[PDB]
Parts: C-alpha cells; structure tokens; sequence
DNA sequence: GTCGCCATAAATCAC
DNA sequence: ACGTGATTTATGGCG
C-alpha cells in the first residue's frame, strides 16, 4: 500500500483527466517523482484504476467530488 | 476469457526461455504439440516473457543507481 | 505476408 | 470476504 499523499496525487490527476486518463511517458515520469514511486507502479495504478473505477459509479462520483482540485 | 497455464506448462516454457529467448518456427511447433498450447499462445508467451526480462533488469538497474 | 515490440485490457494472484 | 498492488494471458498497431 502507497502513502496517503501518493494516492492523493494519483487520484487528483486521474479525476482531472477523465476524458483521456492515459498519462504520457513524461507525465508518468513526473507523477513517479512527485509520489516517490516507480513509473511501472504509476503504470499499474492507472491500468487498475481505469478498469475498476467504472465498476461502482456511485463510488467514482464520490471520489470525483473528494479529489476535485 | 484468459486461461491460466498449468504449473507444468509454465516450468517447461521457462526452461526453454533460459536456453533461448527467441524461438524458431520449428521449436515453436515442437512445444505447441508437447504442451497442448497453440503456436499463437507459445508466440505470445515468449513475447510477454521478453517484456518481463526487460522490466526485471530495469528494476535492478534502478536499485544499482540508488546506491 | 510474418514476427517482434509496445502499450493496454482483462482476469487472477497474494496478502 | 474483499480491496489493493502486482502479475499473468491476450489484443491491435505498426515497423
């Protein structure tokens, strides 16, 4: 499990890029340095997030409200 | 949907990968018949395994620079 | 026409 | 049991 601040950064990025939740290699490199994690860890998070977030719409909507920045 | 490979199939593929990272058309035919996997499955398995190797070496390279 | 690399989806593992 | 991060099968684009 990642730090509360690393998960915070990742969700803020995801919910503000919902129309195209595919960060470029440079955006993944910048996210990793910010979170203190690896590019492959950022890659796995986005992959898991894109498929899972849409399984519970009500929960996705609550996170969009919460992670709104 | 995706079929998970048996402990025996994985082991045998892993043993051939160590000997050879790339397969010939002939060797791919041999393993397809022996393991009961299509030539397509054997092809994709080796491709994914090569990607796994590139990943693992990078992880170790990251740690070797961190020191 | 074939095969390898790449990023990604989807299922499943491991704790 | 189920959530999370990681890993294992499988696809399509393109050189």
């Amino acid at each position: 499990n990642f730090s509360k601040q690393a998960s915070e950064i990742l969700n803020e990025y995801f919910y503000s890029h919902l129309s195209n939740p595919y960060p470029s290699e440079e955006a993944k490199e910048e996210l990793a340095r910010k979170c203190g994690i690896t590019v492959s860890q950022v890659s796995n998070w986005f992959g898991n997030k894109r498929i899972r977030y849409k399984k519970n719409i009500g929960k996705a909507q609550e996170e969009a409200n919460l992670y709104a920045a | 949907g995706r079929q998970t490979y048996t402990r025996y199939q994985t082991l045998e593929l892993e043993k051939e990968f160590h000997t050879n990272h790339y397969l010939t058309r002939r060797r791919r035919i041999e393993m397809a018949h022996a393991l009961s996997l299509t030539e397509r499955q054997i092809k994709i398995w080796f491709q994914n395994r090569r990607m796994k190797l590139k990943k693992e070496i990078q992880a170790i390279k990251e740690l070797n620079e961190q020191e």
